[PDB]
């Protein structure tokens, strides 16, 4: 009918088929400082507390 | 008995209601119309908005969806898959093989219908069923486990 | 070994089983194919009944060997396995 | 809702909503009636107009 | 040893398939399959009707890849005929066959991760399924068993909004593959689970007939759309992946560049696609237009002795052989000359593909024996003509 | 390799005894040989430098019920290497065994067994030769051009015994074979 | 003998196989799509989109004067793949080739449409309808009224496909 | 193992019919314990059914179909063994008049 | 003293309908991971639907032969029951929101851990089948392998802290939550939790259980169930455990003394909540782990793993004198 489906005048948009790689998140000795320091400053604070509940329970003991 | 009625009424309902909003269909799906039928528990026309999830035994299957081709070599295990199922025990005839015949119906290994192995409650024709087909036909079920006074009918009898 | 009593009356006692024999015709010493009229089917069938009685097996080298009752029964009566 | 697009003479209305670039809750059908409503009323003139058809609403189908 | 049977009624093992397989009680000696339960009996019933009759019993053979048999039957019709196809027509099939190897990949890959145990990608690749679905329900009626593809040339036109929407589909089919490839290539339980797995050699490949992916991750560059290219496949460009070792995984990531490469396969189509008539002049295998059939005496003619009679392929016989995305799909005719076919062997890739689970599930675990199922995408529509 | 160059080095390098016809064409090389001389061409065909024919795409069969060699069946090959496609057909009979090829490719055990199944040629020394496709118990070989398409028996569900039974068959409706075939043809 | 023996990458690769990299990316891909959109339609209310082109039930036109459009040419019944349709004729007084059987099994349809293409006067049509769900079998036996009753039902929208799509084919 | 060739003659005929109806002789107690059945039939009436059935193809003379009919009781003998036929199919399958057929049907 | 039934019952009934709504949370929460809607005709957002489900349970006919000694079939599900509820009498919800308040309480924890393996086992061996019980023995040895990673982490907590006592454990988590120092423990912790109740990757053992027999065993209707709802139980404490141990048990998470208003009953609840989140999201979002690799994995990377991080924290502890 003259009136055929086809691409527009001067063909379709390029598309990508190459997998794109995001390449999201922390890399290579990020997250090993990240939990290493964590894991020293929590264990610094852990043992505060526990001289906080030594003294408390000290106190109760006294009483 | 009157004042009672009400309450046979009511627990009539509830019964079906609970029937009806929770059925566990068991895939016996064995041709292209499984392929459809899979296509309904996909995301697009979800059927477990519905309260239909499928089971992978018949032991804890509410209704059989006999969707495919069913051959003389396969009657027998039919038969024998729908004989280990609980009382309510529905079957839906998926696509035009299984309701019927099919696009083959004249062979010397296909059974014309599953009618014929297993007693059918609704027939979803079409070859193969679109998704919509077997949501109206699942459908159409419930609204025929609603059509179910079997508590009534115990009282009477 | 196996007394000579015993296995003649289990060979001359099945062999009155097979819808043609009769009582006059059956003796230590009569042919399968030739005194009884037995067919080669009924002789396999005869040395099966044979080996149906128990467990033990004739193998197919020894199966059309001899097709008479006398050292039939003498196989029986050496076999370690009958009783 | 966006738009209501005709109503049908069995009292069941149609509405209308449109999306960006996405399909998605387009066109539905609020059934006038509550006893199950069989999931078939939509008249031959609305059911092209439902399943994206016909462009047509349905009550110009009718003329 | 015992020996346990399978069956599961849940479509993990596609359903219809009877394994009876003796163990070692961990480990996995020997597994017999026992086709047949879907039997229907197409081979017999082709005999029996017309040369365009029988074009749907090849839609149910391969019910993932429709366009794919469809395209064989029709190449073998026109190879005894010598009927020639204009461009338009070559290119809107080759579209369609690409889509069904989309299609059928996606349904592999998915069907194989449900077996091993991921959910996720399955419902993702439902819902990319249903946007090629609908495109087959646009150009013909049903949405699966679409009857598009005659022997002369298509059924009928391409609708004028369908190159449209089958761009913006190719516009971000990609990054979906990407993102479907995100959770199972760098997924280290996925690895564990594929790698050293149903090992096949290229000579052991050959000998057992497992021609299609299974060739190509043995190592062997056979493609039968590069050997020997029937429609228009000169023109367009791609790439055939290899395989290095075949086990499990290198067949899985081969079918991921072989759906990039139907990605770019369709794009090329789509932007080299001609106008004109879509099919042939010959009008002894192809109707008149409705407008013709109700004017001229001639066409009336002929479409009344068409759709009653047939067109009558001369009397010989041929082999003809397309790659189906399973693999090597092969239609035998024998013409008797009369308008019914008087052979019609069909060889489903599968067959070979099933015949082979014996080997390779040889002193595996129980275990590795779905994943052996999933990673061959065996049908058995196909296997069981 | 070019088509016709298969012809003329295979023609020429084969004993002449194995090849009793063969025939060239577009639709594809054939070597119609004896039914004996089977199992040796095959071998050559799969070991020789040149023509090295190392898959076996299916074997197929053909029922002529108007020959003394009722059934053909057809071996089809293709040659990786060289990119070519040779066919080999024989025929058969109703009693005649043929020589199997599983020793040279052991993907044909398959279709061997659905040939023996469909038609009912049997195959020499051919490990586990049973039905494959037909289902168990089934009489008569159903590709034959003597088997009506509908078969000779059904199966229902009987309820005087709770198992799936057979009888002979009882069809609601006939197939209606409607005849199309005209003259000037 | 596959290597990647250097000071600095084995730290590397020996992190992400120990700190679950691969397995946190691919587990927040999830992520992202539970907070998406979804794709799914309530279905009784929202039904999916079609074509013109669909194939669903089978309706029996007639003219819009009143006389059916079927003239027991048989096309129809020979081109049935799946031997479906089975037709009975005779001339009525009035001298017209019409049809007094027109039964189509609708278990034995394939829904094919080379039944629809082969009326040489568009006699019968497949309609967009595809919710036939009958709880008996033999309700499935369409015969010559439910045809009509559904051409009647569905000609105002049946009609609207016929001319929409006219221009092909 | 495989397929035996071929018969040239008629004693080697007779030499297959007498091994296979050896057996499946000693292949009659297996199936006679795994379909469950002990006190409904005795093992002696399926010899008899047996040779009966062998005797029926007496007047065949080519060693052909001889040594097809003999395969295809080893087929249905090796059907049986497996648990794969139907329940009791072996029992059921193995077990004037012009007036007569006058009063029911034309077609006698 | 007749106040105790009272708290049993409010500790049972509210159990049970969470086991049902979690089974709701886990169906809707895939539904949304993978794009759907889940249940949602019944009920309001599918609120009803486990009311549903009881009820259609229910009203079905008991398949019950159970083909053996008719006594270790049903003692199965009510041992493994009982179990995984006594395993919740000693949970310190918010302050006196405990039932009972064992000066242990935590040997106790891993001792009843440890007891649910005899359930799955006679459950296995009752249902006379040549594959049924040997699934069952392969869950019962990952279940015990993976109990020696679960008692050497709670040796690691129990080192900081110092005391058994599970309320004293929530207590000594003022300062900080001990989930940020023990991260990779806790990472463990989850892990083993979830390869320990078969609900995880870590799942095959049962998986093919079902494949290659499709549960042809005495299967009773909803006395099967039993062994269902004690898995979700199980669930929902090793959820509660981790959040309890690693996490604040019921103090405030990161907070200024401004959102005061709320309690910390729901403190513990939220975070309970959220681990039941990331079970649902850590099962579909990875691939099924063969039982092969399942043993091999728990075996030799969490004995020695967790081994060593019990050695680093008792010499970290000691040689700066942090101890409690
Ligand atoms: C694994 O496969 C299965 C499923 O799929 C996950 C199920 O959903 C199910 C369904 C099970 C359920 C819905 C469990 C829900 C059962 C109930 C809510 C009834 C029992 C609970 C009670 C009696 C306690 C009720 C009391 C209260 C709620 C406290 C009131 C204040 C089963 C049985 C199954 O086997
Ligand atoms: C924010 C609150 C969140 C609360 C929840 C916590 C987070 C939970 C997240 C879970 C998400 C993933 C869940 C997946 C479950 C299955 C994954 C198991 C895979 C696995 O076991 O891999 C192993 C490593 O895992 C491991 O090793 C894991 C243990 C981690 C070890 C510690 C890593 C860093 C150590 C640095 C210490 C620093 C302090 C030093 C003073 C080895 O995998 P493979 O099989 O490939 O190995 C080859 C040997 N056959
Ligand atoms: C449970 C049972 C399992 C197996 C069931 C199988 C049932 C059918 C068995 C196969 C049926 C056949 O036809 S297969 C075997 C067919 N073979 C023959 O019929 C040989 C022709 N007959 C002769 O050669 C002689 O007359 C002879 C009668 C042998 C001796 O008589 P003489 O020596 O005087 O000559
Ligand atoms: S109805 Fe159609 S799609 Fe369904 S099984 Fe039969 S032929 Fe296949
Ligand atoms: S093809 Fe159309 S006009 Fe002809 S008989 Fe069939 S329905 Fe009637
Ligand atoms: S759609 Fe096809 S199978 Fe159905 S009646 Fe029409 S021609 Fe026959």
């Amino acid at each position: 009918p003259l009136l055929q489906d086809g691409p527009p005048p001067g063909g379709f948009a390029p598309v990508r088929y190459a997998r794109r790689i995001s390449n999201t998140g922390p890399s290579a000795m990020a997250m090993f400082l990240a939990v290493s320091g964590a894991f020293a400053w929590g264990m610094y604070q852990v043992g505060q507390g526990n001289k906080i509940r030594r003294a408390l329970k000290e106190e109760k003991y006294a009483a | 008995s009157k004042a009672a009625e009400f309450v046979i009424s009511k627990v009539d309902d509830l019964m079906n209601w609970a029937r009806t909003g929770s059925i566990w269909p068991m895939t016996f799906g064995l041709a292209c119309c499984a392929v459809e039928m899979m296509h309904t528990g996909a995301a697009r026309y979800d059927l477990d908005r519905f309260g239909i999830i499928f089971r992978p035994s018949p032991r804890q299957s509410d209704c059989m969806i006999v969707a495919g081709t069913l051959t003389n070599k396969m009657a027998p295990a039919l038969r024998k898959v729908y004989d280990q199922m609980p009382e309510p025990r529905w079957v839906i005839s998926m696509g035009s093989c299984a309701n019927g015949g099919g696009y083959y119906h004249y062979s010397y290994s296909v059974v014309r219908g599953c009618d014929r192995i297993v007693p059918v409650d609704i027939y979803v024709p079409g070859c193969p069923p679109t998704a919509e087909a077997l949501l109206y036909g699942l459908l159409q079920l419930q609204k025929k486990i609603n059509r179910r006074k079997d508590f009534l009918h115990w009282w009477n009898k | 070994f196996l007394d000579k009593s015993e296995v003649t009356d289990r060979v001359l006692s099945v062999v009155k089983n097979f819808q043609k024999v009769d009582p006059s015709k059956v003796t230590p010493k009569a042919n399968f194919q030739n005194d009884l009229g037995l067919d080669s089917l009924d002789s396999v069938e005869v040395v099966m009944a044979l080996e149906e009685e128990f467990g033990f097996e004739i193998p197919d080298n020894e199966a059309d060997k001899i097709q008479s009752i006398d050292l039939a029964v003498d196989f029986i009566a050496s076999h370690p396995q009958a009783k | 809702g966006a738009t209501l697009v005709g109503v049908d003479k069995f009292g069941n209305k149609y509405y209308q909503k449109l999306g960006d670039t996405q399909y998605g809750r387009h066109r539905w059908v609020e059934y006038a009636s509550k006893d199950r409503y069989n999931a078939s009323q939509v008249p031959a003139e609305w059911h092209g107009w439902l399943h994206f058809i016909t462009d047509h609403t349905g009550d110009e189908l009718l003329s | 040893n015992f020996t346990l049977n399978f069956g599961p009624q849940h479509p993990a093992a596609h359903g219809v398939l009877r394994l009876v397989l003796e163990m070692n009680g961990e480990v996995v000696e020997r597994a017999e399959p026992h086709i047949g339960l879907l039997h229907r009996g197409t081979e017999k019933l082709i005999e029996y009707k017309t040369y365009l009759q029988a074009l749907p019993y090849f839609d149910r053979l391969d019910y993932v890849s429709m366009m794919a048999q469809e395209h064989a039957y029709s190449l073998a019709v026109e190879k005894l005929l010598n009927c020639e196809v204009p461009l338009r027509a070559q290119y809107i099939r080759v579209l369609f066959c690409e889509i069904t190897r989309i299609l059928n990949h996606l349904l592999a890959l998915t069907t194989h991760a449900m077996d091993v145990g991921a959910l996720t990608p399955f419902l993702w690749a439902f819902e990319e399924r249903e946007k090629l679905l609908e495109f087959y329900e646009r150009v013909s009626g049903a949405r699966m068993h679409a009857s598009f593809i005659r022997p002369g040339g298509v059924a009928q036109d391409l609708p004028l909004g369908l190159c449209r929407d089958i761009d913006s589909f190719t516009q971000q089919f990609a990054s979906r593959i990407d993102e479907l490839e995100e959770m199972l290539t760098g997924n280290r339980i996925w690895k564990q689970r594929l790698v050293d797995i149903g090992t096949v050699t290229a000579q052991q490949a050959k000998d057992w007939g497992f021609s299609g992916v299974m060739l190509r991750g043995s190592g062997v560059c056979w493609d039968l759309r590069r050997a020997a290219p029937y429609d228009v496949y000169d023109q367009l460009d791609f790439d055939v992946p290899v395989g290095t070792r075949g086990d499990c995984y290198d067949r899985y990531c081969i079918r991921i560049e072989e759906m990039r490469q139907s990605l770019r396969i369709i794009v090329q189509c789509l932007n080299q696609m001609p106008s004109g008539m879509i099919k042939a002049d010959d009008r002894k295998l192809c109707p008149p237009s409705r407008c013709r059939m109700k004017l001229s005496m001639e066409s009336l003619i002929h479409h009344f002795e068409l759709y009653t009679e047939g067109f009558s392929v001369p009397a010989s016989s041929t082999y003809t052989a397309v790659e189906a995305p399973k693999g090597e799909f092969g239609v035998f005719l024998v013409s008797n000359g009369s308008n019914r076919p008087y052979r019609c062997k069909i060889r489903a890739p599968g067959f070979a593909h099933s015949q082979g689970l014996d080997f390779m599930s040889k002193h595996h675990m129980l275990a590795d024996v779905v994943t052996i199922i999933g990673t061959q995408d065996i049908v058995f529509g196909e296997v069981d003509r | 390799m070019d088509n016709q160059f298969i012809f003329k080095y295979s023609w020429e390098t084969l004993p002449k005894k194995w090849v009793k016809k063969m025939e060239r064409s577009e639709h594809g090389n054939r070597f119609d040989t004896n039914t004996d001389y089977l199992f040796q061409l095959l071998c050559f065909l799969k070991l020789h430098t040149y023509t090295r024919v190392q898959v076996l795409i299916d074997i197929c069969g053909v029922d002529y019920p108007s020959r003394k060699r009722r059934f053909e069946v057809v071996y089809n090959l293709l040659s990786t290497r060289y990119n070519s496609r040779i066919r080999v057909q024989t025929s058969a009979d109703e009693v005649t065994r043929i020589s199997s090829v599983v020793s040279l490719f052991p993907s044909a055990g398959w279709w061997e067994r659905e040939v023996w199944d469909m038609f009912g040629v049997s195959f020499i020394n051919h490990p586990d030769l049973r039905r494959i496709l037909t289902d168990y118990g089934f009489e008569g070989h159903p590709l034959r051009k003597d088997f009506p398409l509908s078969g000779y028996v059904q199966v229902r569900y009987d309820d005087p015994e709770k198992r799936v039974v057979s009888e002979p068959i009882e069809m609601t409706q006939e197939f209606r074979y409607f005849d199309f075939a005209s003259p000037w043809e | 003998k596959e290597i990647s023996k250097d000071w600095n990458t084995v730290f590397e690769r020996s992190i992400n196989t120990l700190f679950l990299t691969e397995m946190v990316r691919g587990l927040s891909l999830t992520l992202k799509y539970f907070f998406d959109p979804k794709v799914t339609i309530n279905y009784p209310f929202e039904k999916g989109p079609l074509s013109p082109r669909f194939r669903g039930e089978h309706a029996l036109r007639r003219y819009p004067t009143g006389e059916e459009r079927c003239i027991a040419c048989k096309l129809c019944e020979a081109v049935c793949p799946a031997q479906a349709i089975t037709i009975e004729a005779e001339e009525r007084e009035d001298g017209s080739r019409r049809t007094t059987r027109y039964d189509i099994d609708m278990t034995k349809c394939i829904y094919c449409g080379f039944c629809q293409e082969a009326c040489p006067v568009d006699a019968i049509v497949e309609g967009p309808n595809f919710e036939f769900a009958t709880e008996t079998h033999e309700e499935l036996l369409y015969d010559k009224e439910k045809l009509l009753e559904n051409g009647d039902r569905w000609e105002t929208e049946i009609a609207e496909n016929l001319r929409s799509e006219s221009l092909y084919r | 193992i495989g397929v035996p060739p071929n018969s040239a003659n008629l004693t080697e005929a007779r030499r297959r019919v007498f091994d296979f109806f050896r057996a499946a002789c000693r292949s009659i107690p297996t199936i006679m314990d795994i379909y469950n059945l002990q006190d409904v039939v005795a093992p002696s009436q399926l010899r008899y059914a047996i040779s009966a059935q062998i005797r029926n193809n007496a007047h065949i003379t080519d060693p052909k179909v001889i040594d097809l009919l003999i395969f295809k009781g080893m087929e249905e003998l090796t059907d049986i063994v497996d648990h794969a036929k139907q329940r009791h199919h072996i029992i059921g399958q193995y077990v004037t008049d012009f007036l007569k057929n006058f009063y029911t049907s034309n077609y006698f | 003293y007749i106040a105790v039934p009272a708290e049993i019952l409010g500790i049972i009934l509210p159990l049970l309908l969470g086991v049902a709504f979690l089974v709701l949370a886990e169906r809707k929460v895939m539904a949304f991971v993978q794009r759907r809607k889940g249940p949602d005709v019944v009920g309001s957002f599918g609120l009803l639907q486990p009311l549903a489900d009881g009820l259609k349970l229910i009203l079905k006919e008991p398949i019950s032969p159970s083909s053996a000694n008719f006594f270790l079939f049903r003692m199965a599900p009510v041992a493994t029951f009982m179990l995984s509820l006594v395993a919740w009498a000693v949970v310190p919800f918010d302050y006196g929101m405990v039932l009972s308040d064992l000066n242990i309480g935590l040997l106790y924890l891993f001792a009843i851990s440890s007891l649910g393996v005899y359930g799955i086992i006679i459950a296995g061996r009752s249902s006379n089948s040549k594959y049924a019980f040997l699934g069952a023995l392969r869950s019962a040895a990952q279940m015990v392998s993976y109990e020696v990673s679960i008692g050497l982490i709670l040796i690691t907590v129990l080192i900081c802290v110092g005391s058994c006592n599970l309320s004293e454990i929530v207590m000594a988590q003022k300062q900080i939550w001990f989930g940020i120092p023990l991260f990779p423990v806790l990472v463990m912790f989850f892990i083993s939790c979830l390869a320990e109740t078969n609900r995880a990757p870590f799942d095959l053992p049962e998986a093919e259980a079902e494949l290659v027999a499709g549960y042809n065993v005495e299967y009773s209707s909803m006395g099967f169930a039993l062994f269902f709802l004690g898995e979700y139980a199980n669930m929902i404490l090793m959820s509660g455990l981790c959040t309890l141990f690693f996490l604040g048990g019921w103090l405030p998470i990161l907070d200024l003394p401004i959102f005061k208003k709320i309690p910390g009953s729901i403190w513990f609840s939220i975070k309970v909540l959220f681990f039941l989140f990331l079970y649902i999201w850590v099962r579909a979002a990875f691939p099924r782990y063969r039982y092969d690799q399942l043993m091999g994995l728990g075996w030799k990377v969490f004995l020695p793993l967790s081994l060593a991080w019990v050695v680093s924290v008792s010499g970290l502890l000691v040689t700066f004198q942090w101890l409690p």
